[PDB]
């Protein structure tokens, strides 16, 4: 009942980072403190890693196991967006704002950062555990994918949105909003596929799947807290970001058909502010007036 | 934030349901008293100012030396006696950012509006004090505005040329292509926009001295010209702008159009080169009948007939070309080509469309040559003769390359002062002086045609502003009636001034005796048809100003036949892009695009309401996108019948209309006598 | 040396089925004979069936085994074009020209057809034989992929190009030309990835891989000749189609860095009308001798 | 598969553990008997053939009219009296596919090898029957091979120019840049490679008449020239090839080098424009001591000193430039620039390296000018003077642009015939005739320098073939001993023939009196050092041939002082790409790249063993990549000391070689007196 409308929405949202000129951010970037620039680079690098694995591994593997040519076409399109559009856009931002050495250093930093490695290990592990014709392993990977789309990106998204909302780094911010618009529909779509599998189960099996989903969310959440503190303490924003990730965790649960898990909190209003012609043939009568 | 742009942004803050239009007066007042008077260099007396400007290579000593300093002082008093005040922040901002003289470090301001106007007037008068005062009155009243090159560079030492539109004919040879590239770079270096006719060039797959399939076509020359214009970009502040024109019956027409497709490869696409397509009536007739049209290889036609294809009449030689076995032709679908033109204009705004038989059925100098292409702004329509640039050791046969000096009448201020005759004659004199003082020493054909043809372009602007401020809709028949009468009067007085200049100087333009002015055929519709306003509302707009009748036109025809004409071409309506802000006028005779125009300059956002916009005339300032393009075509065709050259006609298209609607607009423009179509702007 | 350049060319060629209006083809379709309509339907179904294998298996399997983030992104983009763009385009052409019952019957026929099946299963067999961390098996699959993209499609493309060059079925011919333009670049790109593997091999292993490629080409070519006669004899075109197959076989070989196998032939003019060693610093004493 | 192609393919089929080298004689015999004799147009008599060729626009009647038909018949008799047989299939294939005259539809064959040689000899002799017979004997014996332009085009009506290497100086002006583009297109149209010196052009971010930071630098001109060469693609036959040279001390040197990076942006990368870097000894000295170097803005130097930066000696002027505050510069690391050069040569083979002070320390015409750059093949090293192309109305100041005529001695055939003197003198006469008969109507500086300098290039080839067929290793000291003696003799007899021509015509080259030939400084090392072979084996190779001694060189010095010297430049060793196959010779003085050459023509693959390759001399045909590049540098420096111009020196590198190894090879070449380095070819 939904794939065709997701197909149409995904293809109509198609974009490339080159559509957005980035040289306009040069001055507001220059004006940020060293702490702010450091957090910003690292945040986008963490996002790049997530999209790299979502494009290389997550979306293609889910596409392989989901039945139906139209469902596969949507998932293939989403996979392309992850690595050919999203992951690449971050390099466009980096290449504009930062010198090569700072770019090299931040990519080295992703490799050695323990929270980023842990979250990649956990998510990719679940993708690679999918067994052919085994719907339960597939469900588990789809939960992981929804958590990546609708929860894990958000510790990263906070900062570009926080600046966009203050009228700073608005070109980079425009790219990020386009990425976020895509991930929102990706999380909903994968969520609907996960619910399909969940709804086939006995009540006993469902109870176990909810346990899996909640245990996984809590494990990812605890790691994300440490990651958030590590990045944001130097810019004074860790508590604010934590509220934002809890907000988005609830959205991820909802995408999976589950009740919200965290209590509602006031999000920084700045971040909330951060959110051819048709060819017709000529007739004979067109030549007379 | 600057105080003046903060005040200027209060226009959009709607108080009591209305825009605060009076904030722009406060905005410009604050702009002056907080930036301009502070950054203006002030001297004890005008003598010290002029000495400082001449000594430090800001002005030219030669033109200032023709007046005693008492006369220059009188001219400057005449400029400052008006006490001109800019009515809007945008007018003063544009003047003091684009045309006002600044120190060598771009730090302070040397020229006010009165200083620039006085210098331009003393340059125009060429030693005459009374004429300089007349020019000062004309420009300080803003009845006439010299073009951006003239207004910007008149009397300045380190200046570009006063002419910025050049048209080049390229012959079918490598020597001529190299000379075209050289001349294009030389003229782009001077700051001018260069248009090139590529129709005489042989198509792709033609022989170069009996080796076949050797010619790269017009697209290789297009790439050469595109890189030549990229190289000559004048610091890149205003990158080199070029235009290429191809006849629709050229074999390379599809490849010529494919250079503007979005999906074009880097080895084909041209970026800095605008493109125009010249369409004879034969092509429109072939598309109308849905017959099979043929594009031709120009070199085969030249070999068979001894003349270039674009130098021949296609409406009389198309069948001969098709029937000729020695002429090489390719089958095309004319309606498919028209649809491709419409699609390309929708997606990029290109090509410019020139209706060749619309230009040449009223062209006054067909004896010299037919008009084969337009300029970069798609409004200069003059006869050209191709040059024959030979080897280094041999002498070159220099032809006629088009160039005219631009100048715009302000219709609102001219009509307010009831001074059509005086403004037209003084503007004609100023444009004649600009033509006489121009000497391009690296474009031989441009220089020769400037000396021989003595062509000028006298345009107009603020047509929509004048109509909207007088309670007349742009699409209304009353607006077309006013345009008819106004531009007939402008044509009458421009012809009268040209004849008077020819009588005084005792010389006419080269090959005048073969023109329709000499034969008297030009004046047929003027001695037969009366152009007095047909509406009482329009007739009161001209009250107190004499409208020439059929008898007056007969007298003028006799005067021209007995004294001749000094200018081959006199009137052309250019886009008038940035001088419209300074004059507080709507751009050209085209309708306005936005009622309040929002722009971002640097990191500052400012808004420009249309001149005279208010609540009493809000709906008379109808945006160009919301109006019928058929009625705009009717208006431009009404104006075009009194303009010897073309009018830069932009098409304002909505997103809803298809390529069929654009094609219908183009065909209605061709039917109504439109000479050129400039741009297909889509909202 | 090449992936970013191909990335650029791929993304700038992006298109969607909806851009070409198909209904105006019915004005020439109605004037074709039964044999012409039959051949067209069968050719179209052949292309559709082969392209589906490439979208579901061929491109995703190669993307899975190739190392390199940028290569995986380009390959993902190509897989997306197969599944999201090409497959929808073929379906659109079919739905325009034939009623539902006729489409189902043609696909039933072509699905049972011996020559279509032989080539489809030969290609799929090589994709299924790729082994993790075995570059030889990957190379063999890449050869199969290049043969599909740059060679096997062309016995099919011939007919739409033949009509397109005559002014018939112009809307569907425009679509086919866009598809073909994508397959051309796909073939060139996968060819470069195969040459990279080939160049890492010993001389004996190279000779062995060349023998594999030529042997495979021979098997496919002999089946193409039979496929060609089966479809094109009824419309009298087989001789010219055979020239077109050999010409495209030579292009496929050149994509794999191999010499042409077949002598140069001219093609039907109607169809033509349709168509870093190691940086080391100078450490002084290198300026003295 | 053709029978000759099958027979040629049986060479690789190893019989009894050895290649079947004798199959190539069978291959060429089958090729002839089955294809050439079938496709060769035959006429009843030579008169009928000659009449058909002149009347059907194949030959030129002017040069053939200089002889009675009896003389032409005897010349053709002399050509066919040798009964010349192509030893290998590739020789005949290359001749009959590249140089043999074919019908206008390229279906049949009009010219055999003997006919082509007879026509070339009759064109060379210019009316002398005995001279024509001497040229026939020289070429049918394959002792001397005229260059591809001369051999292919001599005596042909629809011919390109007989010269294909041109060197243009580009002055720092838009007029001169446009003229350079025009002349480059005109010369590429003729089929010649064009080399442009871009060192005089001011760098990026320089002032244009008080507008600072306005110049795009040498890269904008590079893009213009690249598009000019792409357009002038020799009638779509062969891709237009051009070269750009920049001094290493030019400010734009890094931008100049970045045009060849694989990651270069499309608005920076140039495709058809080869690049060469000119390196003075000052740069090598700065890199040797690791001192940070300075690249200079040329226009600042020109403004400060009135002379171009490349017109001055950097060894004495570098400190003055650095200490001058009015000269603009930026710091660079010369060692990093050298490493960048080596990396670029490893990646793409570019740039060419020209050691400026190696060229000019032995240059004989430094009074005329220093050698500032080389040609597209990096062997032409002559004095040039930049032209001052003014505005169209003004008169241009024509300088000297280099263009020399190429010819190659076959070292094996000259050595076996014991005819160094006769072959050298006849080749000098033929090159002189080609120089006199060359008139280029669109390159005034090239024509003026051809008329004044009368420079020729007499190269050599088959050095490695001659050495390997005589049991001498290319890297052996005996090989360098032979090269020393042979090229000393070649220089001696070329100087003697030039002085004899000067005595006969009573004229020397322009500004000869200031040359080192006039002062005798040229002959110092020849009147002081003996260049006879130091090895008994090498001395036996010259048996029956008088090796010039010190007394002979003193006599030649006296003769040159008395009578002057006709050619400013005589000897340059060009690559000799395709004519080497026809002559059955190894290319130039370079060692062979491969022992057996595997190539694909059409759909059939061909095998070409190196000329004279067998089992006995298999290991004397050592491949260039297996060789020590230091010993190849030693050989080329041994040859270079007797060549007045440069030698096309290709570096043959292994994949394992690092950037440091390439830099070491370049620095050893600089140390050993190598003038230019052509290519970095990696295996
Ligand atoms: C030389 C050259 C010419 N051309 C095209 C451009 C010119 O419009 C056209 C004429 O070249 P010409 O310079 O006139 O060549 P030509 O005079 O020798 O040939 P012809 O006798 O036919 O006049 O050829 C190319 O496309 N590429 C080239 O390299
Ligand atoms: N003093 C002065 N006058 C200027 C300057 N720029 C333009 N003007 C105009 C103003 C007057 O109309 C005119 C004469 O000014 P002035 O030389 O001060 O004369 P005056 O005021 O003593 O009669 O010159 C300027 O910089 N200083
Ligand atoms: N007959 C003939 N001779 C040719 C041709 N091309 C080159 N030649 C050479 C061969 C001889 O050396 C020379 C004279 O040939 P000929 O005119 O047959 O002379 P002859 O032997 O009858 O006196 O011309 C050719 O096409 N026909
Ligand atoms: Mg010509
Ligand atoms: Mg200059
Ligand atoms: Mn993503
Ligand atoms: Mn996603
Ligand atoms: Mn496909
Ligand atoms: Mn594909």
């Amino acid at each position: 009942d939904f794939t065709q409308m997701f197909y149409n929405q995904n293809v109509k949202q198609f974009w490339l980072p080159e559509e957005i000129a980035l040289n306009g951010d040069l001055l507001t970037w220059k004006y940020l403190g060293k702490n702010e620039q450091d957090t910003y680079m690292k945040v986008l690098a963490g996002l790049t890693l997530l999209d790299t694995e979502q494009g290389n591994t997550g979306m293609p593997i889910v596409a392989e196991h989901v039945d139906g040519h139209q469902r596969k076409a949507v998932l293939n399109f989403m996979a392309m967006m992850e690595n050919a559009v999203h992951a690449k856009s971050y390099s466009n931002i980096f290449m504009t704002l930062a010198p090569t050495e700072t770019i090299n250093e931040v990519f080295e930093w992703v490799k050695q950062n323990k929270y980023l490695q842990k979250k990649a290990q956990m998510i990719v592990g679940l993708y690679k555990a999918i067994q052919k014709d085994d719907e339960i392993s597939l469900f588990k990977a789809m939960v992981a994918s929804v958590y990546l789309e609708s929860f894990l990106f958000y510790s990263g998204f906070y900062y570009p949105l926080y600046f966009y909302g203050q009228g700073k780094l608005m070109q980079s911010g425009e790219i990020i909003n386009l990425i976020l618009r895509d991930e929102a529909i990706h999380g909903v779509y994968v969520g609907l596929l996960a619910q399909e599998i969940y709804n086939k189960q006995t009540e006993e099996k469902k109870a176990e799947l909810r346990e899996f989903a909640i245990d996984l969310l809590n494990q990812l959440y605890e790691n994300e807290l440490e990651y958030t503190e590590d990045l944001y303490d130097q810019v004074g924003l860790s508590h604010d970001v934590k509220k934002f990730i809890r907000y988005n965790a609830n959205k991820a649960l909802m995408n999976l058909g589950f009740d919200p898990y965290f209590e509602e909190e006031d999000i920084n209003p700045i971040v909330l502010n951060g959110l051819k012609a048709t060819v017709e043939p000529l007739k004979d009568d067109d030549f007379y007036f | 934030v600057p105080k003046w742009i903060q005040l200027n942004n209060e226009i959009m803050i709607q108080k009591d349901g209305k825009f605060q239009f009076d904030k722009d007066k406060e905005a410009v007042h604050s702009y002056f008293v907080d930036y301009i008077n502070q950054n203006t260099v002030f001297f004890h007396n005008l003598k010290e100012k002029l000495d400082y400007l001449v000594e430090n290579q800001y002005y030219e000593e030669e033109f200032l030396s023709l007046y005693s300093f008492e006369d220059i002082k009188e001219v400057f008093k005449t400029a400052y006696a008006k006490k001109f005040r800019f009515p809007s922040f945008m007018s003063a901002f544009k003047f003091y950012n684009d045309y006002a003289l600044k120190t060598n470090d771009k730090k302070k301001i040397l020229e006010r509006y009165e200083d620039r106007i006085s210098i331009v007037a003393l340059f125009f008068a060429n030693g005459d004090t009374e004429k300089a005062k007349e020019y000062v009155n004309l420009m300080i009243n803003q009845e006439y505005q010299p073009s951006t090159p003239t207004f910007l560079n008149a009397g300045r030492k380190r200046r570009g040329e006063l002419v910025s539109c050049f048209l080049l004919e390229v012959n079918d040879s490598l020597n001529d292509i190299s000379r075209a590239i050289d001349i294009s770079m030389q003229l782009s270096k001077l700051g001018g926009g260069v248009s090139l006719n590529l129709s005489k060039l042989r198509a792709k797959g033609e022989a170069i001295k009996d080796v076949e399939n050797a010619t790269k076509g017009v697209v290789g020359v297009m790439k050469l010209l595109d890189n030549a214009f990229r190289y000559a970009d004048q610091m890149g502040q205003r990158q080199g702008s070029g235009a290429a024109y191809l006849n629709i019956f050229h074999r390379d027409i599809n490849d010529f159009l494919d250079t503007k497709k979005i999906s074009a490869d880097e080895d084909v696409r041209v970026k800095t080169l605008s493109i125009g397509v010249v369409i004879p009536d034969k092509f429109v007739e072939l598309a109308r009948e849905d017959k099979a049209a043929y594009v031709f290889y120009p070199h085969t036609i030249y070999k068979e007939y001894g003349q270039h294809m674009d130098e021949m009449d296609m409406n009389e030689m198309y069948d001969k070309f098709v029937d000729n076995p020695r002429v090489k032709k390719e089958k095309i679908n004319p309606r498919k080509l028209l649809e491709k033109l419409a699609m390309l204009r929708s997606e990029s705004g290109y090509p410019y469309i020139m209706f060749q038989d619309n230009v040449n059925k009223v062209h006054a100098n067909n004896h010299i040559s037919k008009v084969k292409f337009s300029n970069l702004c798609s409004e200069v329509l003059q006869a050209s003769q191709v040059s024959s640039y030979t080897d280094y050791d041999e002498e070159d046969e220099i032809g006629l390359d088009i160039s005219c000096n631009l100048g715009s009448l302000n219709i609102l201020n001219v009509m307010e002062h009831k001074s059509i005759e005086k403004t037209v004659k003084l503007a004609t004199d100023s444009l004649t002086h600009v033509s006489e003082t121009t000497d391009i020493r690296n474009a031989p054909a441009v220089r020769r045609a400037n000396k021989a043809m003595k062509s000028i372009g006298l345009g107009a602007m603020n047509l929509h502003g004048y109509l909207a401020q007088n309670g007349i809709a742009y699409e209304s028949p009353e607006a077309r009636d006013f345009a008819n009468t106004f531009f007939m009067m402008v044509n009458f007085y421009s012809i009268q001034r040209s004849a008077e200049i020819a009588k005084e100087k005792g010389e006419t333009f080269d090959q005048y005796e073969g023109s329709t002015y000499a034969t008297g055929e030009y004046f047929d519709k003027y001695v037969s048809t009366d152009f007095s306003p047909k509406y009482e509302k329009i007739a009161n707009l001209f009250e107190g100003m004499h409208i020439p009748t059929t008898e007056d036109w007969k007298k003028l025809k006799a005067f021209v036949a007995e004294h001749g004409m000094y200018h081959s071409y006199r009137l052309c309506i250019a886009p008038t892009g940035s001088i419209s802000y300074v004059q507080s006028s709507t751009a050209s005779v085209m309708p306005i695009m936005e009622r309040i125009e929002e722009r971002t300059y640097g990191n500052s956002k400012t808004y420009y309401p249309m001149p005279g916009l208010a609540s009493n005339n809000w709906f008379f300032y109808k945006e160009a996108y919301d109006m019928d393009m058929f009625k705009v075509v009717d208006m431009i065709a009404t104006i075009q019948q009194h303009i010897d050259q073309g009018i830069s006609f932009t098409l304002f298209l909505k997103d809803t209309m298809t390529t069929r609607d654009l094609n219908r607009i183009d065909l209605y423009a061709h039917h109504r006598g439109i000479k050129t179509i400039y741009y297909a702007r889509t909202k």
